[PDB]
């Protein structure tokens, strides 16, 4: 009967479909991320923190320490041997 | 120089692909175009519309 007008109608359409949920999401998800590996904290030192950060960080990963750690046992328990027996 | 309006109206046809289920919009352009015609049929119809008074 008239010129009839969906081709402007975008501006309150733009709540309830499902990619403005996700655009809603990862425009937030996207500022807060550290650009480029920024603020890693690579030294760190608390009288025990380099031995965490020279042994059990995921390059070495490596499970010798607890072998020195056994060790320790070697060192403690047989000790304790001296003290007992 | 109604060209250049249809023109723009199958410029608005290929960007009415974007919107597919136009009720009316299209049947807007359906009666302009057939008014259009209806008006261009009646003027290269019409006679000088009187009676000879000369010959007739």
């Amino acid at each position: 009967v008239s010129t009839l007008i969906p081709p402007k109608v975008v501006s309150s359409k733009n709540i309830g479909s499902a990619p403005n949920a996700k655009r809603i999401a990862n425009v937030v998800h996207f500022y807060k991320s550290l650009p480029q590996g920024p603020a890693p904290a690579i030294k760190a030192n608390t009288r025990l923190a380099r031995y965490k950060a020279k042994y059990f960080d995921g390059d070495n990963a490596s499970g010798k320490p607890l072998w020195h750690f056994a060790l320790g046992i070697i060192a403690f328990g047989y000790s304790m041997e001296y003290y007992f027996h | 120089a109604k060209s250049a309006a249809n023109k723009l109206d199958w410029a608005k046809v290929i960007s009415s692909l974007r919107i597919t289920g136009s009720t009316a919009t299209q049947l807007s352009s359906f009666k302009k175009r057939n008014d259009e015609a209806r008006r261009q049929l009646l003027e290269l119809q019409s006679q000088p519309t009187e009676v000879d008074f000369s010959h007739y």
